């Protein structure tokens, strides 16, 4: 539960960032 | 063959570079790196700190298999962007810093081994991808420009 999470806040975080420098 | 050997000490460097960094161990694309992906290690730090509280990082082998277990489940989907190689070098030094305060062993080269488990990660994961995206001076450090 704890890995999922954390997965799925550095995807968000990822996405944040794609977004910004495109 | 030789390229990808080159492309993997390449990350390799990067890597090890980040996380010397991230402990403050004695380029461009080194120092736009450091910044963007110490920016995300402290806000994962921050605000998921109760979910980083539910593990403890006694040996190098438990840093490798939450790395790899976290990494994989990212990046299930396929996707691959620059973003989320930040991220892969980021949740590196997270789990070295956790490493670094719970390790029983003695380790004072923990930071090598965990950069050869990054390296060979974002290698095998993004590699490919790196190099048909303009690799790292011409595709990475273009998208700060
Ligand atoms: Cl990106
Ligand atoms: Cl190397």
């Amino acid at each position: 539960r704890a890995e999922v999470q954390i997965a799925r806040k550095l995807q968000c975080i990822a996405d944040q960032f794609h977004r910004l420098h495109t | 063959g030789s390229m990808a050997e080159s492309e993997l000490m390449h990350i390799h460097s990067l890597a090890e570079h980040y996380l010397q960094y991230v402990l403050q161990v004695p380029s461009q694309a080194c120092r736009v790196l450091q910044r963007v992906a110490f920016s995300v290690q402290k806000e994962v730090e921050k605000n998921l700190k109760s979910y980083l509280d539910d593990f403890h990082v006694e040996s190098i082998d438990t840093a490798r298999i939450i790395f790899n277990q976290v990494m994989e489940k990212e990046f299930e989907d396929g996707i691959i962007n620059w973003g989320r190689i930040v991220t892969i070098f980021a949740f590196g030094g997270v789990l070295l810093k956790k490493l670094k305060q719970e390790q029983i062993a003695l380790d004072v080269s923990a930071y090598k081994q965990v950069s050869s488990f990054v390296a060979e990660f974002i290698m095998n994961n993004t590699g490919e991808w790196i190099r048909q995206n303009g690799g790292w001076e011409d595709g990475f450090i273009k998208k700060f420009e």
